[PDB]
Order: C-alpha cells, then structure tokens, then sequence
RNA sequence: AAAUUGAAGAGUUUGAUCAUGGCUCAGAUUGAACGCUGGCGGCAGGCCUAACACAUGCAAGUCGAACGGUAACAGGAAGAAGCUUGCUUCUUUGCUGACGAGUGGCGGACGGGUGAGUAAUGUCUGGGAAACUGCCUGAUGGAGGGGGAUAACUACUGGAAACGGUAGCUAAUACCGCAUAACGUCGCAAGACCAAAGAGGGGGACCUUCGGGCCUCUUGCCAUCGGAUGUGCCCAGAUGGGAUUAGCUAGUAGGUGGGGUAACGGCUCACCUAGGCGACGAUCCCUAGCUGGUCUGAGAGGAUGACCAGCCACACUGGAACUGAGACACGGUCCAGACUCCUACGGGAGGCAGCAGUGGGGAAUAUUGCACAAUGGGCGCAAGCCUGAUGCAGCCAUGCCGCGUGUAUGAAGAAGGCCUUCGGGUUGUAAAGUACUUUCAGCGGGGAGGAAGGGAGUAAAGUUAAUACCUUUGCUCAUUGACGUUACCCGCAGAAGAAGCACCGGCUAACUCCGUGCCAGCAGCCGCGGUAAUACGGAGGGUGCAAGCGUUAAUCGGAAUUACUGGGCGUAAAGCGCACGCAGGCGGUUUGUUAAGUCAGAUGUGAAAUCCCCGGGCUCAACCUGGGAACUGCAUCUGAUACUGG
C-alpha cells in the first residue's frame, strides 16, 4: 500500500483475519457434532454435543465473530430436530 | 388498514399458488382514449381452494417465492 | 451523527448560511434533512440577518442532535437579543 | 531553436506581442510561399525533373530540425529534387500520420516512439 | 458602449429635434435640420412597415442615450411589468438616473447629466450615485454635491431649464442645487409624438 | 395585494391565378469554435473529443489523556565544569515540554472525480415487512479475579534494492480463560448459555513499601430495551427504438424439508408437482446512467440531462474475498491480463475518471499558485494537527450585467475626400478653435466587513470533604484575514491611455460613382456578372450592432410541415383488386345490482435549489437573499351513481 496507516491496516486485517479464521473454525466444529451426532440417531450424543457448543456461538456472537441472530438459528435449529427424533 | 386488490383466476395449475390478473381502465396519457391494463400477480393459495374463472380478492404480504408477494384472502364469485 | 450546522450558500465575498440539520457525513452544502434557520453575517444590522427556528432546534438535540461551534454561538446571541 | 527571451512582470502584457511576433512570421511565410511558386513564370517544369520525393520528419529536439534540413536540402540535385515537409517539435501524431497518408512520404525521426494512436493508423494503411 | 460621434446626424435621420444640444440656439441654424444625412438626404424613404418601427424605436433610444442591449432588457422589464406595457417602458426611462438629473436642469443636456452621474458629481439621499442608469424613486431627493457646485455648467444648465416647460413630477431648488422627484411621470406628462405602441409591435413581432 | 392574466408573418413553382407542397428567412437559446477587432470591472463558466496514456509535487490522517518508550531538540539535575564565581558546555540519567520508529484506538466506506456499464439487485412516484445500524442520544445495571503472548528493542546473519532469517526479551484500552448473567439469546416450560478496560485533573484528617492508597470529578469499556440517522429487502405504475427479431424458460415456475443471510426469498440443495413468461410485445438486436430541472413553445408539445442538488454505477481490464457497524474498498489486499518504471540481473515497484501539470486526439476548454482566516469533515479533554473539501487568487470577451473611450460651445458651413446636370449638394457642429469636466486606467494618501472563537487571568453557580479540578455563564487584558496593493473614501496630472465589426437588389433598416465585362467574383432563399452592375471589387455616403461584430455548428420556434389540443386520401402525396373472418375497438332499449372507469371531499406525500409574485442587501444591474404561490402528480380513506365497464 502507499500510505502509511494504510499500510498498517493490511497488517492489522491480516492478523484479525487469522484470528477470526481460527475461532470460527472452532465454531463450525462444534456445530458439526452436533449434526453428526443427529444423523446417527442419538439423543444424548446431540444433547451432549449441543451443550458443548451453545456456550461458543454465544460468545463467538458477543465476540463480533458472528451477529446474535446467527448463534440463536442454530440453536434453534438443532434443538428442533433433536427432539423430533428423542 | 386492508388494502386489497380484486381480480379474477387466469391459472390454478401450481401447488398452492394461483395466478390472478387484475384489469382497470386507464386514460391513454397522449390520445385520451381510456385503455384497457391489466396485470397479473402471483399469489398464493394455500388449501388450494382458488379455481380458475374465480374471482377473488388478494392482499399483498412478504416474500413467499422468487414471484409471489401476495397471498389470496378470498373468493368473491365462482365457476361461471 | 446528525449535526446542526450552515452550509454556506450566497456569492463570492458575500457569504449567506443555511442553518441545517443533517448526518455530518453528507457534504456542507449537500443532503439535509430540515432547514432550521439562516445566518447573514453581512446583514446591514439595520434590520435581521440572523433567524432561527429554536423549537426545531432543542427538539432536534433532544434527540441527539451535535451543533456547530458557530451555530452554538449564533443560538447564545439571538438567545440575548431576545 | 535558439533565440533571445526576456521575462515580464505580467502575462497579458505580454500576450499581444507574442501574437505580434507570430503575425510576421507567418506574413513572411506566406511571402516566401508566393514567391517561389511565381518565380517559375511558367505552368509547369521546363524539362523533366518533375519527379520528387516527399519526407516527414519529426525530430525530438528543436535544434535538429533546422539543423540537419539544411544539410539534408545540400543532397538535393537538379534530377530528383527533395523536400521536408511538417517538420515537427517531437515525437509523432495523428496529423503528422495523416500528412503522410495524402502525399506518399517516409516517416522518419532522429528520436521518437509511436503513440497509441498513432500504430493503429501506421499499422493499417500502407506506410 | 456610448454612441459619441456627431448628434445633430440623429436628429435630421429621425425627423425631429431630440433635445441632444442644450437649445441655446435655433437647431435649424445648426443643421439642415429637416434633411437625412449623407449624399441621398434629400431623397424620400417610401418607408415600409417595419420601416416606420424601426425609426420610432431608435428616436426614443437616441432621445435617451441608449443602446439596443440595454433598451431591450427595459422592454422586457416593461412587459413583465403590470399595465400597459409602452407606457411602462418609458416610465422605466424616465426614471433613470441621468434623465432626472437633466430634467431637474443640472445638465444642458442627456449627455451632460450622464457625465455629471458618471464623475460622482451627483448623490442620491446624500449618497454618491455614479452610474447612469440607477433607477430613480418616488421621494428621492437627487443633488449636486458641494464639490461640483460651483461648476458654472451647472449654473448655465438650471438657466436653459427655465427655459423649459417645467416638469410636474419634480420639486427643483436651483439654489441648493437639490431636487425631489415626487412621482412617476404619467403618460399624460411626456411628449405625445413618441409612438410607444410602434416599439411594442417591434418587439413582440 | 400579487404569483402561466397569452398566440403576427415574409421570400420562392406560374405569363398571371387559386390550391397543394417542400425549401428558405425574421426570434429565442449555447459549456461553443473560427475570422476581424479588443479598455476596465462584478458574477458565472471553462476537455462536449481518447472510461487514451500519464513524469513530478500535493489530495488521509490524528491521539503521549491506551502502551513499552527515547532518537531527534528542548530545557532541567546528583555530578562533570564552561569558571571572568551564577552567566555557563558535556559526560551522563526520559526527570519533563515534546516526539522518530513500534503496538493500540478512531478515521482510510466520508469529502472529491467520472458516466464506462446498466432498458433494471437502476431511477421517479406511491406503498409494504421479514432487518442490521460506528460516532451522537434516553433508560437500568456491570465494570470482579487471572493467564499465556508479541512488535519495538537486543545479538547473529541474507539482499543492489524491495524487504527478510534465527534466537533473545517486554508493555497495554492488543489477545484468551475463569467468575458474575437478565427487562438478553435458545426453550411450552423446567432449565441451559453469553461481556468488559482502563486513562486522566485536583485533594482534607490519616499513613505506609513514597509508587501511591484513600477522597473526589471527568472520560473510556460491557450488557439489554429504546430514540435519531444511515442502509438492505419486497410490490405496483411510469421511465427509449426495432417484428427486415414471435416465440422464450431446467433453478426454469411453484411445493415440501435441510442449509443460508442482519433479514423475506430458488438465496442454496434434495425430493415432488409441471409449471412460469409472451402480441397489454416476451425473447433477441440497437442505443442509454435516471431525476429535480434546462432550452424552446401562448399552450399542448418538441429537444435535452454541463455547471447546482438527489439517487445509481464505476475506480487500468477480468475475477475474488479479507478486515470492519459499514466495502466486495477512488490514493487496501490476493490471483490473472494489458502496460510502465527501478536493478549491481539474482529480483523488485506502480495504476490522476482527486488538484495542478504532460503527451496524444481535437475546431476547442485554464496555473505544476495562496491559505486553512471563514464554513464543513477526520482525530484529540484540549491546545492543536490534517483537509487540491472549501475559501480565494491566475488564465480565456466564453456568457450575463454595469461603466468608460469625454461634456458644452463652435459656420457660409474651412482644407481634403465624394457626387454634380459646375449653379451647388455632402461628409458636417463633424474637425480646428473656445472654454469645461476627470468616472475608469495611472500615481500617492487613508481604511470597513467576512472574527465566531481560542488564550491567560478573574468572579458566581452546579460539584464535592473542600475555596481544588471539571463545566456553564458573565468581566477585564493581549491576540487570530489566504484573499490584500480588499470593498469604499480623499488627493494629483491632464482629454489626456481606451472603437471596432457586419451590412446597404427584394425578403430587410441603409445609394451613388469608378473598375471589371457570363471574366474575376457574389450567393441564407429568389438570383446577380457580355459596356449605365445600388447584387462582383474599391471608394464616398448611409444602415444596424458596439468591446464586440460577423461566419460556422447546434435545439426549439415560426412548421396546422406527424395535426392530442390541431390535417389529410375523386382529379394534388394517400382507399389494400375484392370478399370472409379470429384477436381487438365500438355497440340499440328497460330495470335492478355493483362501484373498476368517472366525479366529490378529507388526509398524507410531491426534498432543497430553479421558475413566478411581493419585499430585503451589494452605488445600479447582473448577483445574493426573506416569505409566498406553484409543483397542474401520486397514494389512502370516505362518499356520489348520470354516463362507460362488470
């Protein structure tokens, strides 16, 4: 970049971008047991597993990693299916 | 506050949708004489129970599909 | 934010202000949301050259509304003209 | 090329004698231009030498252009006979592509580069 | 942006006297005066339609030292203006600032009173007007300054005045060199062999 | 009170006529150019072409009151000395006023440029419902206790440069756990789960580890529900042309469910149904940013979209996402392309459609200027720093408006020129002479306003333990203008420095002589030129404009010559060679009904500017400005039911 703080920011977004990339590969993770966890059929292992990854997309939202209303969908969403099955 | 539209049944084939077709006269902007307009709607009706002829009264809603922001809210006159 | 300030119309060498509220961002003589009063520093002072709409004003703060250093002066002097 | 310059203490002042400047040297210009047109006192060429050859020339610098013309008017002979024609400041032009296009002329410069405009008029008719 | 070469030229290619010398003397003593100029003065103009406009037009223009751009603008003022529209464009002339000062006597003539305006010998209210065509109100009061006030023009232009036919519309005090213009001029007040309705159909054509 | 209360025709077909019909002219307008000419000023305008390519400077920073900090300069200091004993120079130490480089915060999504793309993820009008929203704002509570890092720096090392490699080492409002957790999110509920950060100013007992504790106020941080502003989304109507383009469509149209977004949605995927669009113009092709408005017209229209303002789109070309409240980023990143620059040859660097400026193209469009003083933006508690936004200045008669280039007197009316029947007429009161004025330009002298603030003190209130500090409001003192030699006023010198351009046969204001002789030439249209040419060219005279005047280009007008207002088709251009007939247009008469068309009223909206009306301010005018009227339109509701439609 030719400017100095523009400079600076190309190093800065770089650094978020590494860190935000690493927390929300975390995220996904999580949320990805639980959807494992649903398509073998098992309650507890989905429970289990949704109880794990409630406390992390709510604070990745606080965070400002993702909106509110993102974490709240997929709570919403595999706490739907889980009980249509037990 | 029920703003509505008013129009008859073109086509009933789609699974819960219809469409409608609404006409008016229109005063031709340079040539005075009054035109005949219509425009048609995709609407939606749930339960099926619009069929084609019908007249029916439509409101308009949210997006329901790609064409449809206007669900039905009843039939008027039937099968003439 | 939304601000109260003049944007300067008039001519060259003959500055005239348009008291105006709108969001800072826009350009000083560009968007606006309200005209709210004027401001002619080159008024004879044998009669007006400063008028403004002060209901509009505080009502406008009241709801967040920041105000030009010069706007903040010309409310303190027609506050004391009467 | 070369020539006396004195600074102004205003522009506008300056302006008419610019112009004024200009005004004889093209008055001159034209006096040239008639005179050895008439100095023939004929319709045409006594004998055969009617046969020339054109050059456009456009040379970077302004020293060169009057310079080496008159070397290059000293290679002229009674038998083919040659002129430069649009002697230009620098570089290369529409125009200059174009006076070359009407009476057929080699281009030539003692340093230039084809501007963008100018290969696509070049690369197109035959030049 | 005046017209300066001769006058009396005017005045024989118009018909008539235009007042554009100060009428110390005969005009007929001073020109051939009901003769055009030039080698085919005394040939007669079988004068067209657009003709008689035309002429009609450049009298009133040459009575009051105007030139086409700005006399045009004063039609289109007069037009846009309410009431009879001829009468309003001479209204409109009639008030200009060189006009009143001719008419309140302190210029020999139009020409003078404008050099008078234009050499800021003139104030209005107290207050120096130096352009020509400053428009003049009910009310105002238009005087030499003290300066100009001893200018023996002046003296010779208020003594020709007199002289005159005394105009309504103006209170003049000779001795103060001061003078009120009380009114706009009706049309009754101002020569009834100009043909305003002529310089209308000109102008509307 | 006023505020669309406005409308012209002429030449040219014929021997002549009337009609038909085109061509042409008078008018307004212009971001103009060219030719001749050119004094001053005010206000405006200034690459219309190559969304061609760009050297150089500048156009985005700022905060030490988040942080470790010193390298510059500035003081200060135990202690070195300049020592001529209070003046001091350097060795030192961030002690502090500050501050390079670094982490961190907020801004680089605004301001500014362009109109390539786009006939619709556009614009305009009017409405919807499923959403987010930094800074500013109201409300109520948090702001507990910890942890591992890292740039800078240090050591070693690679590069020509750009910029790196190792290992050390350290701070925070950088970063992460843990606790706390509802009027928040998930859930029928029971329950389950989510955050944070300090930094400054001043200080009374009180005292220590002299750091501060503690007291106090300012400010920032976290949560949730609001306000305001901004933005995303959806529907309807309108918004160019072409059928020498008639059929178009597989995420296509809809349904179910999963995923997805801030949010509704074929946004996406699977499955299912077989739809969806189209002659009321789809598809395809050409062209184009849309609007307020601008020009023209009596109007209806026609033409148009510089300058000002609103929306959109773009940022060398094609594609992409990252950061962020906001971008798929105008001076950010990545890939590919085109192109250019640097290189020690191994490798690097850049994107003016920001402001100047350059090359190129062109009939044609400006200075590589001054200043942040004013308004406004970014950062900061502030002081302030930054701001080619902006305010100004330069250039160009490009346009509009103003003024000057003198005023008065001056006759047998000179000389010269021009015409003349030689009598005289004219140029012409024109000139000379005579007085007289001095704007503007020149030169000296003086001198408003655009300035509000901010800075020291002071005093009072709200604060508080407090007269501190903070903040508000009065007081005094000293100060802040790029423009600038400002506007304007006074003085000096002398008419002194300031007039050109086109036209004069009819249309069309203005006539004669000489030269030429169907030549040279003119020409908007008719038409001039072979011996008297008011038409060519010169002259004298005259007409029209005037710092301009002509020519060319260009829109509308006149043109009722695309005719809705407002025309025609026997012989003038124009009835298909004839009939049947789908779509379409139109449809006799009565009643009832409906209330879409139509009509009425009410309400909201129709940005500001512009236009118009009455006022106000610059000496006037252009120009600036207050208020109004107007925006003839759209939409919702409620009525009326004669006519049209059902």
């Amino acid at each position: 970049a030719n400017i100095k703080s523009a400079k600076k920011r190309a190093i800065q977004s770089e650094k978020a971008r590494k860190h935000n990339a690493s927390r929300r590969s975390m995220m996904r993770t999580f949320i990805k047991k639980v959807y494992a966890a649903i398509e073998a059929g098992d309650k507890a292992a989905a429970q289990k597993a949704f109880n794990e990854m409630q406390p992390i997309v709510d604070r990745q939202a606080a965070k400002g990693l993702i909106h509110k209303n993102k974490a709240a969908r997929h709570k919403a969403n595999l706490t739907a299916q889980i009980n249509k099955l037990a | 506050k029920i703003r509505t539209l008013q129009g008859r049944v073109v086509s009933d084939k789609m699974e819960k949708s219809i469409v409608v077709a609404i006409e008016r006269f229109v005063k031709h902007p340079i040539y005075g004489k009054f035109i005949k307009r219509t425009t048609k709607l995709h609407v939606h009706d749930e339960n099926n129970e619009c069929g084609i002829g019908d007249v029916v009264e439509i409101r308009e809603c949210r997006p329901l599909s790609k064409t449809k922001s206007w669900t039905l809210v009843r039939v008027v006159e039937k099968a003439v | 934010m939304v601000t109260i300030r003049l944007a300067r119309h008039g001519a060259k060498k003959r500055p005239f202000y348009q008291v105006v509220v709108a969001d800072s961002r826009n350009a000083r003589n560009g968007r606006f949301i309200e005209r709210v009063g004027f401001f002619n520093p080159i008024a004879s002072e044998k009669e007006e050259g400063t008028r403004l709409d002060l209901d509009r004003i505080a009502h406008w703060v009241g709801q967040g509304a920041t105000i030009s250093d010069r706007v903040a002066a010309l409310i303190k002097e027609v506050n004391k003209a009467a | 090329a070369g020539d006396e310059v004195t600074v102004v203490r205003d522009e506008k002042k300056a302006r008419e004698v610019a112009l004024y400047r200009q005004g004889k040297f093209r008055e001159v210009k034209l006096a040239r231009q008639q005179k050895s047109k008439l100095e023939n006192m004929f319709a045409n060429m006594t004998e055969g030498e009617v046969h020339e050859v054109n050059i456009v020339l456009k040379a970077d610098v302004q020293g060169s252009v009057e310079a080496i013309s008159d070397s290059l008017l000293k290679l002229s002979t009674d038998e083919v006979k040659v002129k430069i024609i649009g002697s230009g400041v620098g570089g290369i032009t529409e125009t200059d592509a174009t006076l070359a296009a009407a009476s057929n002329a080699i281009l030539v410069g003692f340093n230039v580069r084809a501007d963008a405009s100018a290969r696509k008029v070049i690369e197109a008719e035959s030049l | 942006a005046r017209y300066l070469g001769p006058k009396l030229k005017l005045s024989r290619r118009e018909g008539t006297d235009l007042f554009l010398k100060s009428g110390v003397r005969a005009i007929d003593t001073k020109c051939k005066i009901e003769q055009a100029p030039g080698q085919h003065g005394a040939r007669k103009p079988r004068l067209s339609d657009y003709g008689v406009q035309l002429r009609e037009k450049q009298k009133v223009r040459r009575i009051y030292g105007v030139l086409e751009r700005q006399f045009r603008n004063y039609y289109k003022e007069a037009a846009r203006l309410k009431g009879n529209t001829g009468e309003n464009l001479l209204a409109l002339l009639e008030g200009r600032l060189d006009n009143v000062v001719y008419r309140m006597g302190f210029g020999a003539t139009r020409a003078e009173a404008r050099q008078l305006v234009s050499h800021k010998a003139i104030m209005v209210n107290g207050r120096v007007v130096n352009i020509a065509s400053y428009q003049v109100s009910p009310n105002d009061v238009v005087s030499i300054r003290e300066k100009a006030k001893k200018q023996s023009r002046v003296k010779a232009a208020l003594e020709l005045a007199e002289q005159r036919e005394k105009p309504t519309w103006l209170e003049v005090d000779a001795g103060k060199m001061e003078g009120t213009f009380k009114r706009k001029p009706e049309r009754s007040d101002l020569s009834a062999d100009i043909n305003e309705h002529l310089i209308v159909e000109l102008y509307s054509k």
